[PDB]
């Protein structure tokens, strides 16, 4: 009384460059296997193709690696359930409009390198006395850092943003600019105006045109078009 | 060789981690001025150490007041007396300034209406050592404290111009004379091998608890540091004691903190009884993770596990306020309702004991340095180190208090960093190696990559975690470990029989999983054998068929006219093991606990006392 | 130094003259209003199709080059519509005109 | 160490030189109205520029002035039913864009950010558009 189920996935091999990307189809016992699309992968590679290559690391979704496009939407494949619909077929692909190093695994050095450019760490006027007493922050302003910096860094935003996929070479994308947002709130920081003289250009903070692909996509349940708007309306008013 | 491409690289010292750390150590040494390496066959946030929620303890004294003494205390006795005093002593007293420093970063951390750091209670820690009720000394950001002490770790880390090598994994310490000079690693992105040449090399790999079936664990916490020191020849440490964490949740084994239950959340049976109440009149559900997850076992074995199944037991946190659990609990919250389909402000989360740490590692002194054991005398093995938990300080002896983890890793991490440079100099020469050092890795990895035997590497790894898992748990006894050391002997030779099939090198990552599982057997032998040998229960090892502590007096009575026991015939003693890695025979010695502190004036030492939460 | 802030604003403050500029069309026809759409109709539309060119038009050159056009267009656009409100009907007219077939 | 910058720079130049595959976009992800209504935005601004740049072309090259082609349209007798589609296309574009654009302008002052707000804001804009083009068609 086997549920078999039908994964079509994204295909390519460095090693073999010549062979054009393909989809493979791999047929799944959902019955001995377990919920998620992460375990399907698992389960292909430990005893269909361990050919299949793919990122994985914490099984829950707080690690950020397994991101993937599942059924047309970015996510995270450890927390997918799978749709057992036997007369579906899912398709899997790697997160879109990105570099294929091979199979799902995508070359991610750009998006790291742009949240390097933003200084996501916390900068006082004088960090002399750093290591001596807590710093005091309230219960009001601490509450606003909720909804931000939850984000793992998974790229499931970026990677849905059509602003993104044109112009990510000098956009910094949702998951970044989201991150600039929460240390430009952060009551302990206290360079919040550089933090907002560093998107004064054409590309960095505007090429986002509010199509909030990434609000949709964000497997934290996370608002990153809200924080670009805030942002906007920071650059706005600001002294 | 000559058919792999390998390229050289010269630092004052390298890194193997980037978890909590690893990094840690890694900037720590770029700020004072060393040119350092950090090697992580991981982005740096995906490390294990992001997964972690409940929280990191110091006497900060935020909640009431309190004394790092009493955290000191609350180790000591935790670690079943396995724990060496002069380590627990610098770790404890150096918490309060750990912490700030980490917030001082950045760190979001929960506050209190006076802006301070919340801090919360958790499993066997107390005020008045141990006679004055429930501290309240981990300090958390909701539940994902992990999560932000990494976030906030890396982002500080790039303040400083340490190099980081990606998704690079290390397969060897580069060892001569009994000196270590660097590390040999395979770069997954481009299949070249790279060796990392440097006066002096951290391991910070983390723990492995993979080598179970099931475990908290992420799928990268496969031992690879311990197994490169038992390569090395080197000995590891106590790795026979294992911690399976109370609450890891049912099927899915994701950790549910023990952050629930000290905001207070309690553990309920199929008969609704708070059965802690019963096993720890005191402590109740706050009581130390062996005796908790031992009861929960006893609960089980005894008919009154829940479930279709009757073998998980619930957690309840339904009868606290929505506001609460939204504020000091979001995390689980939304893990309990994608993972088991519950809404806890209405039901309870199904969980059960489930491996989750490693006491056991490579072991070092209070400083960080690795030490080997000969002719009755611990010796520091000549430019090597290891914080996290991949090292046995040991800080945790045979039991780790919940929230010390993170602390030992910003501890120690700092303090390997400290002596390296209160040691040598930034910039002096580096040490020499033959041009064909490493090359016995390569050839390894050559073998694994073309392997074409009879058993695939997921069949030999299934096998060795459902052995450890069903010879190896909460219990255990004489016969069964005996067989399960039989099995794992076997399943050992049986990996000349391999077969993969990824005849790539770039980002093959068949072969890279048969790589960690070569490193996973060498820590599960270990870990058997030293089990099968030590017959006493003590701490996370409990031994059905040796039930009593056995210590070098019997601290149950007065001493007063005591007939001291040898060495030889007591167990307060750490487990030295060593693998002969081409026949898989495993060697067991043993090296005293270290009682003294860093000053009894300051902090006076805790003798072994009958342990009861 | 927050020339890209600016730019930001103003293209929504023109925009919202132009909303603004519908109901007066209705309630107020003639030449204010006509030169005015004229106006803020070419400012709106030259930064609107300036923004599309952004997003999809890269190179160094091929930049340069769809920015002069459009430039070149939006003169063109308001020098006709000024003529029109001057030699003929104006635009509000022309649209009650062309609504009365 | 490197500079956020010289990353860029060795990615772009690593990528572009490898035999890397792009991963697909456009043909694989799935659609959502809140996606289509934005393409659509755009496709309606650039109409109607085009049609003012045309109208004012037109304005500047065509021989007769604007009521003597009103007059040479009345005079065909077209059938009003033809003449009132004519007008339903004429107006939909401009208040397609008109209403989403008033949705753009709440956006930009940080309100409606909510998942469940912008799916309903953009039905509400398609409804209001389908109404006013409906009675404008049928004059004003
Ligand atoms: C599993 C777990 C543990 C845990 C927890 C929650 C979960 C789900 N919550 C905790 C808490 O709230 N408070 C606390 O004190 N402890 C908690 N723990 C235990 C604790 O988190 C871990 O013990 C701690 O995170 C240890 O981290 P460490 O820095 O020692 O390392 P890691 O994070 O596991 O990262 C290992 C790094 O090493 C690299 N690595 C491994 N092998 C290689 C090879 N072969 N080559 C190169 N690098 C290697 C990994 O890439 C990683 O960066
Ligand atoms: C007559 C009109 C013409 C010729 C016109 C043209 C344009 C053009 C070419 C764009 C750029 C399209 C894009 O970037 O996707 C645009 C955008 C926009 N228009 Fe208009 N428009 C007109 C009237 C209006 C009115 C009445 C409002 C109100 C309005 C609001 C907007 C807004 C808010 C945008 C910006 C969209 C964004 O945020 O990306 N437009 N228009
Ligand atoms: C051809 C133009 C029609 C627009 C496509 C609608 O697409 C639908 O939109 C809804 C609401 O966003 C989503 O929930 C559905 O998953 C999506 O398929
Ligand atoms: C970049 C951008 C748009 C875009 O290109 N959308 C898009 C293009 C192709 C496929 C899907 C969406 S539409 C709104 C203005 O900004
Ligand atoms: O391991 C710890 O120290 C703490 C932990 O798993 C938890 O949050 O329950
Ligand atoms: S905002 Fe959401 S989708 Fe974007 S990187 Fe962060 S968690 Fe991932
Ligand atoms: S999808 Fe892109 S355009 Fe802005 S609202 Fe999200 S970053
Ligand atoms: S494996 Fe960590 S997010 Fe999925
Ligand atoms: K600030
Ligand atoms: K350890």
């Amino acid at each position: 009384t086997s549920r078999i189920k039908k994964f079509s996935i994204y295909r390519w091999d460095p090693d073999k460059p010549g062979d054009k990307p393909r989809m493979q189809t791999y047929e799944v016992d959902l019955n001995k296997c377990g919920p998620m699309v992460l375990d399907a992968l698992i389960k292909i590679k430990n005893e269909l193709d361990s050919t299949l290559t793919f990122r994985r690391s914490c099984r829950e979704g707080i690690c950020g690696s397994c991101a993937m496009n599942i059924a047309g939407g970015n996510t995270l494949a450890c927390t997918k359930k799978i749709d057992p619909d036997l007369s579906k077929t899912t398709k899997i692909y790697p997160l879109p409009h990105m570099y294929v190093v091979k199979d799902l695994v995508p070359d991610l050095s750009n998006f790291y390198a742009q949240y390097k450019s933003i200084e996501p760490y916390l900068k006082k006027k004088d960090e002399s006395k750093q290591g001596k007493e807590q710093y005091l922050q309230s219960i009001e302003d601490r509450q606003k850092l909720d909804g931000l910096y939850e984000c793992i860094l998974c790229a499931c935003c970026s990677t849905s943003c059509p602003s993104y996929w044109w112009n990510g070479d000098k956009y910094l994308g949702p998951a970044v600019l989201m991150q600039a947002y929460r240390w430009m709130i952060d009551s302990r920081d206290d360079y919040t105006e550089e933090r907002l003289a560093q998107l004064q250009d054409p590309f960095s903070l505007y090429r986002c045109h509010t199509i909030m692909n990434c609000t949709r996509t964000c497997p934290k349940g996370l608002n990153p078009g809200k924080a670009i708007a805030e942002i906007k309306k920071m650059m706005a008013t600001y002294k | 060789s000559t058919q792999y491409p390998v390229v050289d690289h010269e630092f004052d010292a390298v890194v193997v981690g980037a978890g909590g750390a690893g990094l840690r150590a890694a900037f720590g040494l770029s700020e004072a001025g060393f040119n350092t390496a950090c090697v992580t066959k991981l982005f740096p946030t995906r490390s294990h150490t992001v997964a972690a929620q409940g929280g990191i303890n110091a006497a900060l004294g935020n909640m009431e007041d309190d004394n790092w003494r009493w955290h000191f205390y609350d180790t000591v006795k935790g670690s079943d007396w396995l724990g060496d005093q002069d380590a627990i002593h610098y770790m404890t007293e150096q918490a309060p300034a750990a912490v700030i420093e980490l917030e001082n970063y950045g760190m979001p951390f929960s506050r209190t209406e006076e802006g301070k750091i919340y801090q919360r209670a958790f499993g066997g820690q107390s005020l008045q050592f141990g006679k004055g009720g429930q501290a309240h000394r981990c300090c958390c950001v909701a539940d994902r404290t992990g999560h932000s002490l990494l976030h906030t770790l890396y982002g500080r880390s790039l303040r400083y111009d340490t190099s980081y090598f990606v998704e690079y994994f290390a397969l060897d310490l580069l060892m001569e004379n009994g000196e270590c000079r660097g590390v040999i690693a395979l770069c997954i992105e481009d299949g070249t091998i790279h060796r990392f040449r440097a006066k002096n090399t951290v391991i910070a790999t983390g723990g492995y608890g993979r080598t179970y079936f099931s475990c908290t664990s992420a799928h990268t916490s496969t031992g690879d540091g311990t197994a490169m020191v038992t390569r090395a020849g080197l000995p590891c440490q106590d790795l026979e004691f294992v911690q399976f964490h109370p609450t890891g949740i049912y099927g899915a084994g994701c950790l549910i903190t023990e952050g629930c239950r000290g905001e207070g959340g309690i553990l309920i049976n199929s008969q609704g009884e708070r059965f802690m109440e019963r096993y720890a009149p005191v402590a109740k559900d706050l009581a130390s993770r062996d005796v908790v997850s031992r009861s929960m076992t006893i609960e089980i074995r005894e008919g009154r596990g829940c479930g279709p199944e009757k073998d998980h037991v619930y957690l309840q946190l339904h009868h606290l306020p929505p506001q609460q659990l939204a504020t000091r609990l979001p995390g689980i919250s939304e893990t309990a309702m994608i993972f088991a389909g519950v809404d806890v402000t209405k039901e309870p989360i199904p969980v059960l004991p489930t491996v989750h740490y490693n006491m056991g590692g490579i072991p070092t002194n209070y400083k960080g340095q690795v030490i080997t054991h000969v002719n009755g005398e611990d010796k520091v093995v000549p430019g090597l180190y290891a914080c996290g938990e991949a090292a046995s300080a040991s800080v945790h002896g045979a039991n780790r208090l919940g929230a010390n983890s993170l602390l030992d890793l910003v501890v120690f991490g700092r303090a390997c960093a400290l002596t390296i440079a209160e040691t040598c100099k930034p910039g002096e020469p580096v040490p020499s190696i033959k041009p064909n050092a490493g090359e016995e890795s390569v050839a390894n990895l050559d073998k694994l990559r073309f392997a074409d035997g009879t058993i695939r590497t997921s069949e030999a790894r299934l096998n060795m975690q459902k052995t450890m898992q069903s010879h190896a748990a909460v219990f255990r006894t004489g016969s069964i470990l005996q067989e399960g050391c039989e099995k794992l002997s076997q399943i050992y030779r049986d990996l000349a029989h391999l077969k993969t099939f990824d005849r790539g090198i770039v980002w093959n990552t068949d072969l890279v999983e048969t790589l960690e599982l070569q490193n996973l057997m060498l820590c599960a032998l270990q870990t058997i054998y030293g089990a099968e040998a030590r017959k006493e229960s003590r701490g996370a090892h409990a031994r059905e068929d040796y039930k009593l502590r056995i210590d070098e007096f019997d601290y149950s009575k007065p001493l007063q006219g005591q007939q001291k026991r040898p060495f030889e015939e007591h167990w307060r003693k750490h487990t030295l093991s060593y693998v002969d890695v081409k026949s898989g025979k495993v060697t067991l010695k043993y090296r005293p606990v270290i009682d003294r502190t860093l000053n009894e004036e300051d902090c006076s030492s805790v003798p072994p006392a009958i342990r009861s939460y | 130094s927050k020339a890209a802030s600016l730019h930001w604003t103003s293209e929504r403050a023109v925009s919202a003259l132009l909303l603004g500029l519908l109901p007066a069309a209705y309630l107020y026809p003639g030449p204010a209003v006509d030169y005015s759409l004229a106006a803020a109709l070419t400012l709106h539309g030259h930064w609107g199709l300036g923004q599309v060119i952004t997003d999809y038009v890269h190179g160094d050159t091929p930049i340069k080059v769809a920015n002069t056009g459009l430039y070149v267009l939006s003169a063109i656009t308001f020098t006709g519509l000024c003529y029109f409100n001057y030699y003929d009907v104006g635009i509000c007219k022309a649209v009650a005109m062309l609504w009365s077939i | 160490a490197t500079t956020a910058k010289e990353e860029m720079a060795r990615f772009w130049e690593k990528n572009t030189k490898s035999s890397r595959p792009l991963s697909p976009h456009i043909s694989i992800y799935k659609w959502s109205l809140p996606m289509a209504m934005s393409i659509t935005h755009r496709g309606t601004g650039v109409a109607l520029s085009l049609g003012v740049s045309l109208f004012s072309v037109a304005a500047l090259l065509l021989p007769e002035q604007f009521p003597h082609y009103v007059a040479v349209v009345k005079s065909l007798s077209l059938s009003p039913a033809l003449i009132y589609s004519a007008k339903f296309a004429l107006v939909f574009p401009l208040s397609y864009h008109t209403w989403n654009g008033i949705r753009h302008l709440v956006w930009d002052m940080g309100k409606g950010f909510k998942l469940s707000q912008v799916e309903q804001s953009g039905v509400v804009v398609l409804i209001l558009t389908l109404l006013s083009s409906a009675g404008i068609a049928a004059i004003s």
